[PDB]
DNA sequence: GTATAATGTG
């Protein structure tokens, strides 16, 4: 959001449209960071059942 | 400007440290301990171990300023390849980086000559890149690549 | 502490200069800088006019002080765009006041354009110049991180684009750079990890730490080599000593300098074809009796 | 200047120098100029000129 | 070969760093990119070090 | 090497 409201600030207001206004990189990047490096996201221990 | 010369930075600290003489500071810090004033007592009882921990030395103040700092050798600071070719190197490298590119910058520009505010701007931040090096947090905002 | 605090407090002591008082400064700078020429290239040089001389040149250095002072705020205002790359804020500001520094001498009144006008080009040069060239532990060319930064761009473009991640052919195809180059260059778009991060949460015992010497093997040489070593000498010197001798300086086992045919024919006196015999009758010698047994290993 | 001397906790430079550390932080990072030295000497036998 | 009496720590000067010195780095290079060799008067440099 | 014009962080 914080990218998207200065895209907005700074971009062209006639020809405008949400596809080329919200940038989806930040959020794909913080959930696989998540589930990547999270102390709480671990290896499922499969010893048995 | 014909009698009195002064200056800022820490070059004006050598000069001070040079002009001041640890021997007759110390004999009359000595002769303030001999008299009473318990409140500045104790501080004048720590300047006087400190000076005359100077002045037993026989060695010189002067090595508190640095006029040329070491570089380890680069096996301790090692610059290896891990596999996939992402190289791996010791951050040593990068304080040293800095310092150099200052010094190098500080030295361009005292030859091309520039007002003195750029100069004194220049030295401020060649003076926190040594700090820097030599430690991180001691003073002010460490600094963080990563 | 905050050293950009005190920077920039001191950069406002002085405030912004007018058309015409940035066309009084070229004027001066220009009287300046041609007394400056006429001092030393003057073959009679005047007495008075000396004097005139000293001051004008005085006045020159105060006038370009100036300038410089005035405009110093414009190097601020371009550097903090650039900031959030490898070099902090204080560097691209002295890597402006460098440009800046450049541009004065050339500034030219006549045109009458802004001051700023001719500043700022100089100004982003320098800066990007000097980001391209010390911000990097590993430094590249100048072109290849522009090509570098180019394919970031490219990507950027397409995700943009496209709403998601460009693929690599994708990325070929816009740019047109061979798959290749491309990954060379995202091979060369890395910072190298720190050795000190810790690692494994293994008592947090650095990175360095875990990376072997990678060669120097005790076992290898301690023991391998120099017994091979003292082996051939052994055998080698229980075949014909003048072979031996031959052995030596064909390959260089005392003095190096492998002698050629011709050369070691030259040396002994006998021929360049003698040499493939004498290698041959070696070589057969070698691989049999106890010379076999001993040197069977170490291939 | 040596970090671990203008920064230590006695700080060393001002002991031997009674500096306070304010002002000793002040002149290192170029904040504010000192007096190094003066013809008191020179002044003296001129005190009257 | 292995009689240490003593091991004192002194204040080293500026001449002590020279004369304990084998070069002087003037250039912050550290390695070439793609030959993968020590630049001259870098941090790596075999000049020097 | 550039000339609309820009003139103090985060």
């Amino acid at each position: 959001e914080r990218v998207v409201r200065e895209r907005m600030t700074t971009q062209d207001v006639e020809a405008i449209t949400p596809q080329t206004l919200i940038n989806i990189r930040p959020v794909v990047a913080a959930i696989k960071e998540f589930f990547g490096t999270s102390q709480l996201s671990q290896f499922m221990d499969q010893n048995n059942p | 400007g014909e009698y009195f010369t002064g200056a800022m930075g820490a070059e004006s600290i050598q000069k001070l440290i040079e002009n001041f003489d640890i021997d007759a500071e110390a004999e009359s810090l000595r002769d303030v301990i001999r008299n009473g004033k318990g409140q500045k007592k104790l501080r004048a009882l720590k300047r006087l171990k400190v000076v005359a921990a100077f002045q037993q030395s026989g060695n010189s103040p002067m090595g508190m300023v640095l006029d040329a700092v070491p570089v380890i050798p680069p096996e301790l600071r090692p610059m290896v390849q891990l596999d996939g070719g992402r190289f791996a190197t010791s951050d040593l490298n990068d304080l040293y980086r800095r310092v150099i590119n200052r010094n190098n910058r500080l030295k361009r520009l005292i030859d091309l000559g520039a007002p003195e505010i750029i100069v004194n701007n220049e030295k401020r931040m060649l003076q926190e890149s040594v700090d820097a090096l030599f430690d991180n947090g001691r003073r002010g905002r460490p600094v963080t690549g990563p | 502490a905050d050293l950009v605090r005190v920077y920039l407090n001191g950069i406002g002591k002085t405030a912004l200069l007018n058309a015409a008082g940035e066309v009084e400064l070229a004027k001066r700078i220009e009287a300046g800088l041609y007394a400056e020429h006429l001092l030393e290239t003057r073959k009679r040089l005047g007495e008075n006019r000396k004097r005139d001389l000293a001051a004008v040149v005085r006045d020159g250095e105060a006038a370009r002080r100036h300038l410089l002072e005035a405009n110093l705020r414009l190097v601020v205002s371009l550097a903090k765009r650039y900031t959030g790359r490898g070099m902090p804020l204080l560097d691209l500001i002295q890597e402006g006041n460098l440009g800046l520094i450049r541009a004065m001498e050339k500034f030219d009144y006549t045109k009458g354009f802004k001051f700023s006008t001719y500043a700022t080009w100089w100004i982003r040069q320098a800066i990007t110049r000097g980001m391209a060239d010390q911000s990097r532990t590993i430094r590249l060319p100048v072109h290849l991180v522009e090509q570098v930064n180019k394919l970031a761009r490219i990507k950027r473009e397409m995700h943009q684009h496209l709403g998601r991640e460009a693929t690599d052919e994708e990325l070929a195809a816009e740019s047109g750079i061979p798959i290749d180059k491309i990954n060379d260059l995202l091979e060369h778009s890395r910072d190298p990890v720190s050795l000190d991060m810790p690692v494994g949460s293994e008592e947090e015992a650095p990175l360095g730490d875990f990376i072997e010497d990678a060669e120097a093997m005790s076992a290898e040489n301690a023991v391998i080599a120099e017994l091979l070593h003292t082996d051939i000498r052994s055998v080698l010197a229980t075949l014909d000593e003048r072979e031996h001798q031959v052995i030596r300086l064909r390959f260089g086992l005392d003095d190096g300098q492998p002698r050629t045919l011709d050369q070691i024919g030259k040396l002994f006196g006998l021929s360049r074809e003698r040499v493939r015999q004498i290698e041959r009758d070696v070589m057969s010698k070698l691989r049999h009796g106890e010379r076999a047994d001993r040197l069977r290993s170490y291939a | 200047t040596h970090i671990w001397y203008f920064k230590g906790v006695p700080s060393r430079l001002g002991y031997l120098l009674d500096l306070a550390p304010k002002d000793l932080e002040k002149i290192i990072y170029f904040a504010a100029y000192v007096i190094t030295s003066v013809d008191e000497e020179m002044r003296h036998n001129e005190l009257s000129t | 070969v292995n009689f240490f009496d003593e091991l004192r720590i002194g204040l080293a000067t500026a001449e002590d760093i020279r004369q304990w010195s084998y070069g002087e780095v003037k250039k912050p290079e550290t390695i070439n990119y793609r030959t993968l060799k020590p630049e001259k008067d870098g941090l790596f440099c075999e000049k020097i070090f």
